[PDB]
RNA sequence: AUACAGUGAAACUGCGAAUGCUCAUUAAAUCAGUUAUCGUUUAUUUGAUAGUCAUGGUAUAACUGUGGUAAUUCUAGAGCUAAAAUCUCGACCCUUUGGAAGAGAUGUAUUUAUUAGAUCAAUGUCUUCGGACUCUUUGAUGAAUAACUUUUCGAAUCGCAUGGCCUUGUGCUGGCGAUGGUUCAUUCAAAUUUCUGCCCUAUCAACUUUCGAUGGUAGGAUAGUGGCCUACCAUGGUUUCAACGGGUAACGGGGAAUAAGGGUUCGAUUCCGGAGAGGGAGCCUGAGAAACG
């Protein structure tokens, strides 16, 4: 449609205008994940 | 800029045509104003020659009317329950033309008493008006449509609904609802 | 461009001022006023080709503003005021009058007025309408607005007004059979009796004209002034009647 | 600083005024009869 | 239904007083084309709103008046008429002929089908794509 | 007290049960202030755009407080105002003060009092000291230099006369407005001494091109039956005048309409008082001289003529000879009259008739 | 229907000049024999010699410009493009066709005179009844 | 001339300053023609046009003086100039010019709702010749309210009358010339817009919804319509009559242009069309600029 219809395609100006970026993570992952699944659900 | 040419849209045969000059004054259009409600602080613009259009941004008092007797005074509006346009817009409450709006009851049912005597709900003629109506009448809060450009005018008009218009319009409500 | 023009070519000089093509390298743009631009006389033309009175531009002003020059009843200070079709221009140190009026050649053309008839000058009645204080306003062809005209004044009429005062005295309206003033179109210059009207909503209303060679011809309406009925014209027109030799 | 002349001027202006506010009121009496005159006819 | 659309489907600048009763609903106003044009009863008594009606809504006539031969009807209230008229070739003198595919806008008081010869009428812009409006019918 | 935000702001807070209201004591407290502010903002004269707006605006903000508090107000405007010599009197005033600033401020007065009825036409109060007093006081004065007074002073004169015009009219106006909201009969005497002292002698060929004051003054007295106490006050002087009027052909349908509805409603409506038979009197010279009318002196106006005397006729308290010749002339004049724009029900009324 | 009802200027204005077809011209001056308004020798002979004498169109564009400060009173000046064009020009064709006052590029020209007459031309006669009519 | 009036620099204010060269090529685009604008804007022109305090406060610039800094056309702080008539009827005459007692009314601007754009004279018919009829014609009439708002306003401005009256106050009164202002018309313009017309090629049969493509409804926006833009939708339109596409040397063409007063087609003028004014981006006034000093 007029934008309501998700068109998949790649955007040139954005393409590299933030790519990439360093994984900046202060964490492991792998206790979060345990602790993710030890969330509120357990 | 923003405009209001045609000088972008596709032709009638379905192609892209070439692009002719740089885009004009006159053919310009101006910035939204997406009037909302609140304490009526009014902007004037300077249009081509001399002309001034108003556009307030917010309000609170409008000017209403009945035909039903031919009366209309400035009252306090109060809140945006209806508008065909668009959801966000009602949600929002940015009032525009055609604007199903809720308003005061209170000086209009003032004058209704001062002006017949009888207490509303609870000229014998003209004393009958509409349940609904009176209804409303009890419960402080009328339906009224902003019959008005606020964004070009500067102004915000409107007119307590009556019979089939309310009708729809209550439907609609209830179809919604 | 950016807007209107100021400066336009001698070759670009309407026909019915009957010009050189080689007196200068621009022409005297008309004034802004009581008459369209591509109708108009203006007074440096008149006053510098036509009647000889004068012959360079400062000279004219000169006397233009030495205040002599008569329009209309009033007195003009512009070097290109725009003279216009059945118009007056008189002068005092002369003691004359000039009756403009149109030729069939589609030119303008001169006629040597005597004080009272100079005195009254018709217009093309264009329409009349209910202004504020719902009092009726009537304008004319030359941007002439009076107040309070007759009710059988109609659009498409002609009203003299004595310019003495700039009023209202007399009146015809448009019917069949007329002796009508060409003015437009192809067919300027022929002057006779009307024949009648085709009438075309979202189009036009074609007259028919049969003029003294008891010939037909056919005019756009807007083309029209009124003057009178066969054998009585209001104007003293000159010899010829409107017949090309 | 207040002078005859321009005593003498607001004098004139409103003279104006009235007079030819006057000279309205006589030009839709003149048309009153007339019309009264083209209706009777 | 005829208020089948979000707002209130109304002809605007028409008031009708509940108080005093009537016989139809709404006085609903309408004027004359002029023009040597006929205003139609169907009009008169049509129910629909169209402010693009001729009649009915607050449009102007007044200009060009053509007609044309209507060949599809699948739209909204409007129909593409295709007029095949003769055009002249001068460098070899021969005749030919070329058909405008032109649209306008139609009123539901009228209503027309393929083979129609119909009579319409320029306006001020109606759409991007048109700016006739009909008012006269002769359908085959 | 500032001009540019004087109507916003009275919107802001001086509206009622919205945002920023008054508590009740502290009200109570600030009442004489607004008073004041108020009186001033309508004392500015509306000879603007603008000031005709800002007293539009002051009339219309005033009724919404409460019943003692718009009556205050106009205690205030009393006050300004005074009645003591003309009421410590019968009628009489000692001290001749009848200037021009005096009929000033009685004329700024009856206009306050003319937009505050206008505003609250069907609820607003009276209080008996504080019109019944300014009012023929006012009408007093304007008769006083009406009477006093030559042409040699034009202005007291105009000035006079629209003060009269204005008094006389909002007199009307609250009679019919309060109808029998609170007991008339307390100042009857002097009202009614003051309304047949000055125009009641000529009343007949003053008004008869236009309906006026007085006129539908007497129309609501002798609709509403509890005004029958004027009419039985009076030896019917006004009710003489009014067959004058109505005797005189120079009288419009708007003024001859009322007068016959009131007459019918004295007619149809009874009471169980002295003077009844002066009122069926007083109809019988109705009927004698509405002989001559309804033919040669409107559709509606004939159509509720003739309900009128339907009822006349249909409980016929009248029952002489001489009222029966005229009811049988009377019928010849109307069915000899064109009945073509009537209808079957009332002319088979008029049948009930015959 | 639809048109315009516009001033033919182009219509009301003239092309005489522009057909005028010189030797017939000249003819038909023989013919309607009225006598020429010729001029003496010194005016004719134009600069010592240096020149021809001058062309019989010469001496009619003389008399015109002469005509031009008989009435509108004012003469020409020395106005650089136009005037240089034009008297170049003319006299080069001076200098090649004029001898001794008379011109022969009217001869080495390639203008018919059919184009002119065309037998009868405008609103010819192209039936046997307008023969008739013409004949009679 | 003891207020000045001649003259005049600095400055306030009014208006104009919207009539410059270089670089890029489009075949309904442009251009020419023809409309429409009961669908818009307009500084200027001319024409009309508004009964609704013997005069209210300011400020500056300049000047004076004191300074800063390498330095601007840089900069500091101090002193300075209520009222008022008019329209509606009519009580009388006195018969002429009528004059008139007393009875009623009186802005524009903004925004919106409401309200606003069937009869008669005879001469006609009948006529009993007196008249009835407007049936049949000759002729006439039409077909503001409620409020709303930063108040717009209804001139605190230049050139000359010198009289008339007595209250001689220098009191009243007044006439003939300039600058402004309310609106409308008209003029100069401008915007879109109807339709009419321009090359080669199917070795171009597809094109549009992939910025709405087509249309509706509603709203914003614009001076103004209109998918111009957004919601809500309908699912369309163009096309071998070849759409579309490609090339076009499109310095091209337009009787656009005066023409060639006899060169064989040739001259002279005019419109090219757009963009730029270090480079993208954004803003500002004015009637008119997307001004690019």
């Amino acid at each position: 449609s007029k934008g309501r219809k998700l068109n998949y395609s790649v955007q040139d100006p954005i393409a590299n205008y933030e790519a990439p970026i360093t994984s900046g993570y202060k964490w492991s992952d792998d206790q979060i994940d345990e602790f993710f699944a030890g969330l509120l659900g357990q | 800029g923003i405009s209001r040419d045609s000088r972008h849209k596709r032709s009638a045969t379905g192609a892209k045509r070439a692009q002719f000059r740089k885009k004009r004054k006159f053919e310009l259009g101006r910035q939204p104003a997406n009037t909302k409600i609140g304490a009526k602080r009014i902007h004037s613009v300077r249009t081509r020659g001399g002309n001034k259009k108003y556009r307030a941004l917010r309000i609170e008092t409008g000017n209403f009317s009945w035909a039903s007797e031919g009366i209309s005074k400035k009252t306090r509006i109060a809140g945006v329950v209806y508008h065909p346009s668009n959801n966000e817009l009602v949600r929002t409450n940015t009032l525009t033309k055609a604007a199903i709006v809720q308003i005061d009851a209170t000086p209009f049912r003032q004058w209704f008493e001062a002006h017949y005597g009888q207490t509303l709900g609870k000229r014998a003629a003209s004393a009958k008006i509409e349940s609904s109506v009176e209804s409303q009448f009890s419960a402080g809060r009328l339906y009224a449509c902003i019959s008005s450009r606020p964004g070009q005018s500067g102004r915000c008009d409107g007119y307590i609904l009556e019979g089939e218009e309310l009708a729809f319009y209550l439907r609609r409500l209830t179809a919604k609802k | 461009a950016r807007g209107p023009k100021k400066h336009l070519k001698r070759l670009a000089a309407p026909h019915h001022w009957l010009l050189d093509k080689l007196s200068g390298c621009y022409a005297p743009r008309p004034s802004a006023g009581p008459h369209k631009l591509r109708e108009s006389l203006p007074l440096i033309v008149f006053l510098r080709n036509r009647l000889k009175y004068a012959l360079n531009g400062r000279e004219v002003k000169a006397i233009l503003m030495q205040r002599h020059v008569k329009v209309d009843g009033k007195v003009r200070t512009d070097t290109t005021y725009p003279a216009g079709f059945m118009d007056v221009i008189t002068l005092d140190a002369t003691n004359e009058n000039f009756r403009l009026v149109y030729d069939v050649k589609g030119r303008f053309a001169v006629h040597r007025i005597t004080d009272e008839e100079a005195s009254y000058k018709l217009g093309k009645v264009k329409k009349v309408q209910l202004g504020k204080k719902g009092v009726p306003y009537v304008v004319t062809h030359d941007g002439r607005t009076i107040r309070y005209p007759d009710p059988n004044i109609k659009v498409n009429d002609t009203v003299k007004i004595d310019l003495a005062s700039g009023k209202i005295t007399d009146f015809i309206k448009f019917d069949a059979g007329k002796l009508v003033y060409v003015t437009g179109g192809r067919n300027l210059g022929r002057i006779g009796t009307i024949v009648h009207k085709e009438r075309h909503d979202g189009g036009f209303d074609l007259v028919h004209i049969k003029d003294s060679l008891d010939n037909t011809f056919v005019t756009r309406l807007n083309n029209v002034f009124v003057i009178g009925e066969q054998g009585k014209p209001y104007i003293s027109l000159p010899k010829g009647k409107g017949i090309k030799l | 600083l207040v002078t005859p002349q321009r005593l003498q001027r607001k004098r004139h202006q409103r003279a104006l005024k009235v007079r030819n506010a006057q000279a309205q009121r006589e030009a839709a009496a003149e048309y009153a009869q007339l019309l009264a005159k083209r209706l009777s006819e | 239904t005829v208020q089948s659309e979000r707002a209130f489907q109304k002809q605007p600048h028409i008031f009708n007083n509940p108080k005093v009763k009537t016989s139809k609903r709404t006085k609903r106003w309408y004027k004359n084309a002029g023009l040597g044009f006929k205003t139609p009863k169907t009009a008169i008594e049509g129910s629909y709103i169209d402010k693009k009606c001729p009649f009915t809504g607050l449009v102007s006539i007044r200009g060009k008046i053509l007609t044309g031969t209507v060949v599809s009807t699948k739209m909204h209230r409007t129909i593409v008429i295709r007029r095949a008229y003769l055009h002249y070739i001068p460098k070899y003198n021969r005749y030919e002929k070329r058909h405008k595919n032109v649209p306008v806008h139609v009123s539901p008081a009228f209503r027309v089908q393929v083979g129609d010869i119909v009579t319409v009428g320029q306006c001020r812009p109606i759409s991007k794509t048109v700016r006739f409006n009909v008012v006269k019918v002769s359908a085959a | 007290l500032d001009d540019t935000l004087f109507k916003d702001e009275i919107t802001t807070f001086l509206t009622e049960n919205g945002s920023q209201s008054i508590k009740a004591e502290d009200e109570k407290v600030v009442m004489p202030y607004v008073l004041r502010i108020f009186f001033g903002r309508a004392q500015v004269p509306p000879t603007s755009g603008q000031k005709r707006s800002r007293k539009i605006a002051v009339i219309s903000v005033l009724p919404n407080f409460k019943k003692p508090y718009i009556n205050d107000f106009l205690s205030l405007a009393s006050e300004r105002l005074d009645y003591n010599y003309f009421f410590g009197n019968s009628h009489q005033i000692n001290s001749s003060k009848a200037t021009l600033k005096t009929i000033r401020r009685m004329t700024g007065f009856v206009n306050i009092v003319n937009s505050t009825l206008s505003v609250l036409r069907t609820n607003f109060p009276l209080h008996t000291n504080s019109v019944l007093q300014p009012l023929i006081y006012s009408i007093a004065m304007a008769y006083y230099v009406l009477d006093t007074e030559s042409t040699e002073e034009v202005h007291l004169r105009k000035m006079a006369s629209n003060l009269r015009q204005q008094g006389l009219k909002c007199l009307s106006s609250v009679f019919e407005f309060v109808g029998n909201t609170f007991d008339w009969s307390t100042s009857m005497e002097d009202i009614y001494a003051v309304v047949v002292k000055p125009r009641i002698s000529h009343f007949s060929d003053e008004n008869l091109q236009q309906p006026s004051s007085l006129l539908r003054l007497f129309l609501y007295w002798a609709h509403n039956p509890s005004l029958y106490q004027f009419l039985y006050y009076d030896e019917f002087a006004t009710a003489t005048a009014l067959m004058d009027t109505i005797s005189n052909q120079h009288v419009k349908e708007a003024v001859i309409g009322p007068i016959i509805e009131a007459a019918d409603s004295i007619i149809r409506n009874p009471v169980n008082d002295d003077h009844y038979v002066d009122l069926v009197t007083l109809i019988c010279t109705s009927c004698l001289k509405i002989l001559p009318s309804l033919y040669v002196k409107d559709s509606n106006s004939i159509s509720t003529f003739l309900n009128l005397l339907v009822s006349i006729t249909e409980m016929g308290f009248i029952q002489d000879d001489h009222v029966r010749s005229r009811l049988i002339s009377s019928l010849i004049s109307i069915l000899k009259g064109k009945l073509k724009k009537l209808q079957e029900n009332d002319t088979q009324k008029i049948l009930k008739i015959l | 229907t639809h048109f315009e009802d516009r001033f033919d200027a182009r219509e009301h204005k003239d092309r005489s000049n522009k057909s005028r077809m010189q030797a017939m011209e000249e003819y038909i001056r023989e013919s309607s024999d009225q006598p020429d308004w010729s001029a003496s020798i010194g005016a004719d002979i134009v600069n010592h010699g240096r020149g021809g004498i001058k062309s019989l169109r010469d001496t009619e564009k003389e008399r015109r410009v002469t005509s031009f400060e008989e009435d509108n009173f004012t003469r020409l000046n020395i106005t650089n493009k136009a005037e240089k064009r034009k008297q170049k020009q003319r006299e080069r064709n001076a200098r090649m066709n004029v001898i001794g006052g008379e011109d022969f590029g009217i001869f080495s020209s390639k203008r018919k005179l059919e184009d002119s007459t065309s037998r009868r031309g405008a609103k010819k006669t192209r039936s046997a009844w307008d023969r008739a009519q013409r004949r009679l």
